[PDB]
Order: C-alpha cells, then structure tokens, then sequence
RNA sequence: GACAAUGGUAGGAGAGCGUUCUAAGGGCGUUGAAGCAUGAUCGUAAGGACAUGUGGAGCGCUUAGAAGUGAGAAUGCCGGUG
RNA sequence: AAGCAGUAAAUGUGGAGCCGUAGCGAAAGCGAGUCUGAAUAGGGCGUUUAGUAUUUGGUCGUAGACCCGAAACCAGGUGAU
RNA sequence: GUAGCGGCGAGCGAAACGGGAAGAGCCCAAACCAACGUUGGGGUUGUAGGACACUCUAGUUACAAAGGACGACAUUAGACGAAUCAUCUGGAAAGAUGAAUCAAAGAAGGUAAUAAUCCUGUAGUCGAAAAUGUUGUCUCUCUUGAGUGGAUCCUGAGUACGACGGAGCACGUGAAAUUCCGUCGGAAUCUGGGAGGACCAUCUCCUAAGGCUAAAUACUCUCUAGUGACCGAUAGUGAACCAGUACCGUGAGGGAAAGGUGAAAAGCACCCCGGAAGGGGAGUGAAAUAGAACCUGAAACCGUGUGCU
C-alpha cells in the first residue's frame, strides 16, 4: 500500500561507517568531571626536610614528592571532552545504513495512525501485543504526540521518537520498528 | 598552541613547486678585488637547499 | 548488532608503552640510550641548532622585498569554460555562481590552456593573449 | 611433501597475556560469590581451570570502548618484624 | 567556525573563512610558460597538472613535558628572654 | 603566526574588511532677555548648528528631573497519591516454583538474602496565617514643535602645538604619524581647526581642550535541585573519627595517626581455679576461632609435636 524508494531502506549497509557512527555518539555524551592533585597543588610541602649531605639519608626535597606517601600524582586524569565529528555526507550514510538493514531482517512495521485520546498503558500494552512485537520496539511518528508519549514509556523497552530525532544508537538497539505512514514519508523525504 | 615561524629564515628562501626551496648564495658583500672574474660572474647564480640541510629545518618553515 | 560490534580492517593499532620491563624490547632506557643531553627530561637542542656552528640560515643572505600594492587574478583555463552551454554569456557572477570561480581576490583572468570548441561571449577584467585570440578564432566576443 | 633459516647488547619492526571501569547480549550464586590456603593439573611464554577446607554476599563469559593498566633495586616514602 | 534550535546528547541549520584546480620573477608584470640576458642563444625553476575532511599508530614544537636531587637569587614578614 | 618589530639573534606579534550575540541615547558653558555678581528662562551642532528678527502647541523614577497609594505570580511550613497471594530451602524470603493485579507511577532508599504491588517514596494534583521579591492597572509627577533670513554676535586657553628628558602604542628612536607625564616657550576663530603612518599641494571624512548611560562580558565564600566509563580509608580535601586538633618552635610558622560485632544487646544469669587480670563449663545467637584488643585475616618473624637424614 505504502511504497518507499529504495534509496532509503533499501541500500547495502556500510559496516565501516555505521560503527563509526555508534562509537561517535556514544563518546559524545560522556563527561570527563574527573581531576587529581599534584606537586603544586597539594597542601604544604614548601620547605626542606633535612639539609643536602652529611647524615645518611637519601636527598629529599619536599614531603609532598610522588615516592612520600601522601604527596603529588604525576600524570594522573584532568578534566576534558571526547566528542568529535566526521563529514556530513558520513552522518547520513550511517543512518541509511541502520534503516535498511532493520527492513533487511523483517523489523518494519507500518501501521495507520495511532487513535488515542487519553493516556492508558494498558491499551497499548494490549495493542503490541496484538501486532506481534519483540520485547525492544522503537515507535516512530510526526509530530510529538502527547497522548502517545505519556503512555508506552512506563513499559520496559519501549522509547517514542519523532521523524526528525531518529538516531544511529535508537535504530540499532531496538529489535524492531514500528512506524506511521506520514512518518515513513517524512523519514524518505528528509533523508537520501 | 599555533606553531611559530622562523622570521629570520623567510627572509631567506622561496617555496618552489615540487616543495623544494630556492636560495641565495653567500661570499658576496665586499672583497672583490681578491675574488677573480670567474668567481663573481658564477656568484649572482642561485641554488637549492640541500636534503642534508632539509632533514634539520623542514620544520622551521611549515607554513611557507 | 550492538555486541557484535567490528571496525573497520586494518583501522586501529594499539599504543606503545615504555620502561614496561625487559622483554618489551623498550624496558630499562625507554628507547634513550646512555647518559646523554638527549637521555635527559625536557630534551636537547633547539629544532634549528643551538651553539656551535654557525646556522645555515644565518650565513646566507637577505633578499627582496614585499609589495603592499599586490593583485592576485582568479584564473580561469579554456577547458573550464566548455561547461556552459554553446551561445551562452559568461559574466563573473555566474562563473562564482556555476562553481568555477570559488574566490575572487581581484578580478577574473582568463589564460589559454586548452580547447574552446565553443561559440560563447566571456566579459572578465583580464585577458592573455591566447584568450583573446582562441575565443575570438571560433567567433564570440570580449569585455574588459 | 622437498628444500632453506632460527647466539646476541644499544636500537628498529610484528604478534600476544593479564589488571580496573563502560555498552550490548547471555549466565552463576545462602543447595553458598569474591577473597584466603593446599594439591601429584593444563598451555610454547606472559598465564588458565578443577577438587577440598575457611569465608558469609556478590561475581564471571562473548564482542567492542577507555586507562591513575603489570615493580627487585632510586644511601626511595610509610607500617610491621628480625 | 562562531551562533541558533535540541535532553549538559545524536544532528538540523549556518558558506565569514580554509585547502586544491598554474607557475615564474626582488618587484612592476606576464602566463603554459616565466626569469636572466642585446639575443630559447644557453642556463635555472614550472608544464606531474588529484585533491580534500575525520580519525588509529610513529615522531616533533609550545606548555614543568619520563621521575627524584643542589650550592644559590629576588620579594614581603618574624626575632636582642 | 599574515603585515611588521628584533645584539634582524633568542624571540615578540597586530588591526581594518567580513560572519554572529546584544543593542536607547542624552545633559551642560557662550551668545541673548527679565529681576536683586546672584539666581531664573533660552540654548546643545558638521546635510553647519545656535543667538536676534519673522506667522506658530508624549508620565519613560536603569542615563535622560525626582517623593508615594494602587493585583497577579514566585520563595520561605505541608496534604492526597494505584496495584500479591501460595508452596520449597533457610535463623530470616524480596530468591526458586505457580496463579494474579497496576502503570501520565518499572527514579531511588530501607525492611532478617536479590521487592513496580511491605514502608518512605515516584507520576499527577491540591495548599499559605505572615514576611520578602518580581512584574501591571488607574491614580500621581514633569513636558515648547518644524521650515524659511544668516547685517551682526557665540560655539570649552596658558588649551592645542614645538624643543629637551622619559613612557605607551605588536612597533627597541628608527623615515615614527597617532597619545601621555615633568621643564621651558606658546596659536587660530567658519574665508576657522583636526585626520588620512616624516613632510608639502589637491581631494575625502570629522568638529579637541565639560559630563552621564542598561544589554550582550568575568568570577563563586555561598543557598536550592541534580549529574559522572571520578576516589573508596597508604585513595579522596591536611582532616569520613571532638583536625588546623595531639605535638613541635620565643615568634612568624610547620603538622599527623586513628573507619567495620550482630538482623536484633538478645553485651555471657549460674558453678569452678585466683588477691586480681585470665581461663574451663553452662546459657544467647544461624554462627562466640562473631565476646567490644570484635567482618575477612596474607608474608616476614616466633614456638610445639613428628616421617627420612
């Protein structure tokens, strides 16, 4: 009923590409917070403990060196960022990648407009089960659909996303898709 | 941070196409009555770099 | 799959750890040697030299000077014009427009390096001598 | 299947073991986890299992990711004991 | 790129700017050829004319830069029990 | 890391253009008029403005002039808030095995082991005597507007600028403009004055020597609500524990070590050896080689008894 050019959902996957992309967004929501002390930083230690030679004793500088117990790190964690990015025609390869091989594996779902008036789990819990689906589904649609977002996500593995917030990580984690038809023609207008 | 160029040395010499760099030549400022004919005539020529002298200030000059 | 995760063939190498022991090839000196200047923390000698012998760059000469006054023409070959269409009219903001010109520093300059095969009228700010002869040598015309 | 090569310091190149944390999948555990102790066990090496005692609550496996990632020596620092 | 929208995300949008497609000459300048030169006469550098963006590994530079160790210098204070 | 500066060595190092965030501009001195030098009015500029003479009427309390009554929110205590039973092992069930239920609530913490339905909670709603903050609606408080004429008058003086000695401009005195200090000299008045990197002429742009002004910007001693491929007691702040403390020095000042019974104290009634500490039974407890010097309990080192020598 629903035709769909095969430029999207119907290309070879990129393998290469695809796991670039995961490891970039997953190293992109990653914060360093982390830090350590060093020489400087630690309190005390401004003056010598004993004087240069004549006891026998190895030479010491101050109490807070890295080999006292209690003193400096030397090349220990400092605060940074890990994200990155890669050529924009490389973003979109990737995510037609993930499209096609979930169509591959018969993960595709159209389905007609989700008719719901009031939050109720139950109702949905019901109406996935209906259609057969595994225990991780993602549900795509339009627009942000309140009615459909309030309930479905109370249920674990089950995420609501819209046509323009489709991710690389949402399509490869979930088992199977299931879509509206004004979504699937927004997703292969949007995309190529 | 950004890498500094050497001032002095691109006073010094031009980049030429392949990547190699063009160079003037040195014994010619004052004295002339003690250098013959063939000497001076063979001094307004130019030349080039030399890869042993290239190995140690290639990195001198990165941005020219 | 997410746990059946691969990169690419031949795309990442693991790093090189020193002073990791003696079978490591790189246990005891780090790749160092013995007792030098270059053994040391916090290196040797400037990139250039440092004392010694006179620099290479400091023997030679000074030379030349620098035009504040200077003009840089975009240039543009007889083969990239054979994109446009036979009676077409070239004019400088359609060859920035069509993706031949990327930057204009100070004008157009076309130079005669190639075929024409074309029929085409070109107004620019500069011409060579092999321009103007081969485009007007088919027919067409030229502006300044 | 036939032949050939395989002593090695400075130093160059390649392939691997193990340790802590993260992700995904799949598992073990009061009918007893980690840790500790003993054993006549396995692999070419780094090393990996199993059984029995003690212990009383957490921990492995596969594929990827990131490092405060391996100690015999610095008249090294701290504690215990000759 | 900054910015804007977005869950401190992914990626939308954003074409100021950057590298390459053409060199030679101190410069004016000319241009597949230019400089020197009275003279392609000879000679030098070019005519290869496929790059560009992200990233694993090696090495370098600027930051203490593989770790520990001085004799000293300067600045402001505390001391005649 | 370009132009440039530099024992032209080591090294130092810009701006305009363009792309963005944010974005309101104004008040005085003088000419001149009225009063007893004074205080009022008039007046603020480069397409040249103003004075004089000619017809003449948006409250901006963050600059722009400064005192007050006038409804909605936010913060500071809180209240409601769905859904589970049975057997097995065990000291104890939340685990294993069967039957169910809720979900705009499957974040988290505790409860005798590992809980969406046991407890505090969560999603979602409800709520303010009184105090403070931020905003809006009248009241309230000020209020003079544009072109034509330019006879004549005004538009910031020991100021600008110059020489000498310094400093600052990326620019080390260099061909050094542009701008600041000390000393000594010292202008012009719209047919005026300044700038366009020594300097002169022509062109273009502007109008010094008085003052005021929100926003985009920097930081965290703090309060409230959260986060992490950050630490887990030689680590993390010096300090998880009565820590700037014991202690050390005349003084300024320097500076540690030290966490853990058990689910529940149920912290061993009573008998025996002894002066007591300590122990052997009996009891508590799932466990006492868990008995407060208490989870686990490695190596060095110290002992007792034994197969072969």
């Amino acid at each position: 009923s629903i035709e769909l050019s095969d430029a999207v959902f119907g290309i070879e996957p990129n393998n290469s590409v695809l796991f670039e992309a995961i490891n970039l967004q997953r190293a992109s929501l990653r914060q360093g917070t982390h830090a350590v002390k060093n020489r400087s930083a630690v309190s005390g230690g401004g003056r010598k403990p004993w004087k240069q030679k004549g006891t026998g004793r190895a030479r010491q500088g101050t109490i807070r060196a890295p080999q006292w117990r209690g003193g400096g790190i030397v090349f220990g964690p400092t605060p940074r960022s890990y994200a990155y990015k890669m050529p924009k025609k490389m973003r979109r390869l990737a995510l037609r990648s993930a499209l096609s091989f979930k169509v591959q594996e018969n993960g595709l779902t159209v389905v007609d407009a989700f008719n719901f008036e009031a939050p109720k789990t139950k109702e949905f819990k019901n109406v996935l089960s209906t259609l057969e689906q595994p225990k991780k589904v993602l549900v795509v649609t339009e627009n942000e659909d309140v009615n459909v977002e309030l309930s479905a996500r109370n249920i674990p593995g089950v995420q609501v996303t819209t046509a323009q917030g489709l991710n690389v990580l949402d399509i490869t984690n979930a088992d199977s898709l299931v879509i509206t038809e004004a979504a699937a023609k927004k997703v292969e207008e949007v995309l190529g | 941070p950004k890498m500094k160029t050497h001032r002095g040395a691109a006073k010094r010499v031009k980049r030429t196409a392949s990547g190699q760099l063009k160079r003037s030549r040195a014994f010619t400022s004052h004295l002339f009555a003690n250098k013959s004919t063939k000497q001076k005539r063979q001094l307004r020529k130019a030349r080039l770099v030399s890869k042993s002298d290239m190995k140690r200030v290639k990195q001198l000059l990165a941005y020219k | 799959k997410l746990h059946e995760l691969k990169p690419a063939e031949g795309s990442r190498k693991e790093r090189n750890r020193v002073g990791r022991g003696v079978a490591t090839g790189n246990g005891k000196t780090s790749g160092r040697g013995h007792k030098g200047q270059k053994a040391r923390s916090g290196g040797g000698v400037r990139p250039g030299f440092e004392g010694g012998q006179l620099p290479l760059f400091r023997r030679l000469p000074k030379r030349g000077f620098t035009n504040i006054n200077r003009k840089e023409y975009a240039i543009v070959n007889l083969d990239q014009l054979n994109k446009f269409e036979d009676g077409t009219e070239v004019t400088p903001a359609l060859l920035v427009e069509s993706g031949v010109v990327k930057n204009e520093k100070s004008g157009i300059k076309i130079l005669g390096n190639g075929s024409l095969d074309k029929k085409l009228t070109v107004k620019a700010h500069k011409f060579s001598a092999s321009a103007a002869e081969a485009i007007d040598a088919k027919g067409g015309a030229h502006e300044v």
